[PDB]
């Protein structure tokens, strides 16, 4: 049984090698079956009818897995008709028997495994929302399926809560010479354009549209299949960078498609024998028909719809829809070819490009801001699997995924990131209209002049890797010279904090217990974490107590607070702002700070910039303006405001 | 001796706490404003 017809119009990789194994494999469904094959040539209705009828003389309980190579549309329909008035289930594989036809007669049995237009639209909406573009137009032309295309697009848009902006629906159908086309082309002003036409119609529309200027450096066209052919036969007037989706042929070879078809037929036969214990034949006659009415004996219709193979499942449904098609997304190459980015395998796209390459259309403020999390200034939060997004206001800063062992070379995984500086950055973006490429830096810490090389933040600023490095930077003499800093916006300094919860007297470093590293009696503390402002300032100003407490630095700040609570020494020379926030927002406000914020040197914080960057004056203007308009007070009252600040 | 929160924006109430936890009851007619 089961016969396969071919003939190698282009791919002559066949002969008897194609008729190899098949149902034997490891399948436990043996019976009087074979793997009979046949070769042919270019198809004409008389020749095709005669050949299939002749094969019906022996294919008594068999089927056909025919495939073609041309682009004649009627081939699928003729196959459907033959399947209808012969009762022999068949499938389609390549080219001609690959474009899915809309409706089939119920008294028919064949299922080509292409992909529905609605599936294409769903995948396209998924990729568009993944890049967060939302606003788009729907220019099209008159062609069959355009109406259902439009209606399905609208209904899918409306039935979700992500908020697509629907506008500029254009359905020009009056040739391409009158003023209606001109005004319709002029009216659209968005950056995302979705087209739907038929081959030469699309190329003519694009040739008209390029003369208007909608084909600049910030526009997209996501044409659905249509102008894709079956090769790299793109028209010469197709400029570049055309986003498209199509059926896969490079990750799926015909040598495996035939195997899958054979397995599906065998599994269906096994299911029929397990449910009916007998499979009849229909080898009466091809010609001389209209001699018998319907006979529902062993129809394959209920025996295929939920059939898997070797674990892999590709069960169909109703029409030729295979539920799980292997759609692939491609882009136009610079050398007029098709790329391969992402593959629709699961409901997730699994794309390859983190950002868009900005393809040259025909033959500017987005920058890379670099910062890391620290203090109540930048806060790291994990992404939310439920209703996948970064909550409501957190921005997607993409950390360099860190691992252990030799596999530490991770990718750039997304994260939800906020803090006390992200709001300032976003309001500056509002007033300046500059985008971002924020990503976490993991190479060190804030940075210091160690071995004449800066690691983390400022190092990028001195190594052409971060034009801006906003965050929790501290203004210093050596850092400002090498990194273009800004006017301070908050007051910061050095403060001494004591856990004396178990009057200020001496405030500062003018005492016999702090200035003198020796004498006194009890073991005191000068805990200062490395790579920071406190240690550098201490060693620059008074390099005497640092040597006494060189082997006393805590690992971080949480363990520092733990050691402060766990009484071994009650002293910490830290930042005035961080210590004040911690004391204000402490558990019961137990530990306190010596003095009324007598900072050793109130230098404050600064905003990083590149050397000679063209934005410093505007940055200062915006900073002073926002200092004027009583809003950073609101920011401080929202984030750094304590609970015991008013309490005495 | 009574220091109950005066207004939702009270820093004791606005900032998260652990003594008593706010109750919305069935998550309806209030959850809409809370998500708002």
């Amino acid at each position: 049984n089961i016969a396969v017809m071919l003939g190698h119009s282009h791919d002559v990789t066949e002969r008897e090698l194609r008729t190899l194994w098949g149902p034997e494999q490891a399948a436990g469904l043996p019976l009087d079956v074979n793997v009979v094959a046949l070769l042919m040539n270019r198809t004409d209705p008389k020749s095709l009818i005669t050949h299939v009828c002749d094969l019906m003389s022996g294919a008594r309980i068999h089927g056909l897995v025919f495939g073609d190579d041309t682009d004649q549309e009627a081939v699928a329909q003729m196959l459907d008709f033959i399947s209808s008035h012969t009762f022999v289930p068949i499938l389609g594989i390549h080219g001609g028997a690959s474009m899915i036809m809309a409706d089939k007669d119920p008294t028919s049995t064949f299922f080509q495994f292409g992909a529905s237009i609605q599936q294409q639209a769903t995948v396209m909406l998924k990729i568009m929302q993944d890049y967060d573009w939302h606003v788009f137009s729907l220019v099209t032309t008159i062609f069959p399926g355009y109406r259902e295309f439009i209606s399905f697009v609208k209904t899918t848009v409306d039935n979700s809560f992500v908020g697509w902006d629907m506008q500029n629906v254009i359905t020009l159908d009056t040739s391409f010479e009158d003023a209606k086309t001109q005004v319709q082309l002029k009216k659209i002003h968005s950056s995302v354009i979705l087209l739907y036409c038929s081959k030469d119609e699309a190329v003519l529309i694009l040739s008209e549209a390029r003369s208007l200027g909608l084909t600049g450096y910030d526009f997209f066209w996501i044409v659905p299949s249509l102008v894709s052919g079956n090769t790299e036969l793109i028209p010469k007037e197709f400029p570049s960078g055309l986003i498209s989706v199509s059926y896969d042929d490079w990750d799926y070879s015909l040598e495996a498609r035939v195997r899958d078809g054979i397995g599906i037929l065998t599994t269906a036969a096994s299911s029929m024998l397990e449910k009916f214990s007998y499979i009849p034949e229909a080898k009466a006659s091809c010609y001389g028909q209209m001699e018998r009415p319907e006979v529902p004996m062993h129809t394959l219709h209920p025996f295929m719809v939920n059939v898997t193979w070797d674990g892999k499942d590709l069960s169909f449904t109703e029409e030729g829809y295979q539920v799980h098609p292997r759609l692939v997304v491609i882009v136009l190459n610079k050398d007029r070819e098709w790329e391969k980015v992402g593959k629709w395998e699961n409901h997730t796209l699994s794309l390859r490009h983190a950002v868009w390459p900005r393809y040259k259309s025909f033959s500017d403020n987005h920058l890379s801001i670099v910062t890391l999390e620290e203090a109540p200034f930048v806060i790291v939060e994990d992404i939310d699997p439920l209703t996948e997004t970064c909550v409501r206001n957190t921005v997607p800063c993409r950390k360099f995924v860190k691992i252990n062992n030799s596999t530490n070379e991770g990718m750039n995984v997304k994260k939800c990131c906020k803090g006390f500086c992200i709001d300032i950055l976003k309001k500056l973006s509002r007033t300046v209209k500059f985008t971002y490429d924020l990503y976490l830096v993991t190479n060190g810490k804030h940075g210091k002049k160690v071995n004449n090389v800066w690691n983390g933040m400022i190092g990028e600023v001195v190594y052409q890797r971060a034009v801006m490095a906003v965050g929790s930077l501290t203004i210093n003499e050596e850092r400002s010279e090498v990194v273009d800093f800004s006017v301070p916006f908050v007051e910061t300094g050095i403060s001494v904090m004591v856990s004396r919860s178990n009057v200020d007297q001496v405030t500062g470093l003018s005492d016999k217990k702090f200035q003198r590293p020796h004498d006194y009696s009890p073991p005191f503390r000068f805990g200062t974490v490395p790579n920071g402002s406190t240690e550098r300032n201490i060693r620059n100003n008074y390099p005497y107590m640092h040597q006494y407490m060189t082997k006393f630095n805590q690992k971080g700040v949480e363990d520092a607070l733990v050691s402060l609570k766990t009484g071994k020494l009650d002293a910490f020379i830290y930042d005035a702002a961080v210590l004040n926030y911690k004391a204000g927002r402490d558990e019961g406000c137990k530990l306190v700070t010596i003095g009324s914020g007598y900072i050793f040197a109130t230098t404050g914080y600064g905003i990083a910039l590149q050397k000679g960057s063209p934005w410093k004056r505007q940055i200062d203007l915006a900073l002073l303006q926002f200092v004027g308009d009583g809003e950073m007070e609101e920011l401080e009252t929202l984030w750094l405001t304590g609970i015991c600040h008013n309490e005495k | 001796p009574e220091e109950r929160i005066t207004g939702i924006n009270d820093p004791r109430l606005r900032n998260p706490s652990d003594k008593f936890i706010y109750a919305t009851v069935k998550q309806s007619s209030v959850d809409i404003y809370f998500r708002r």
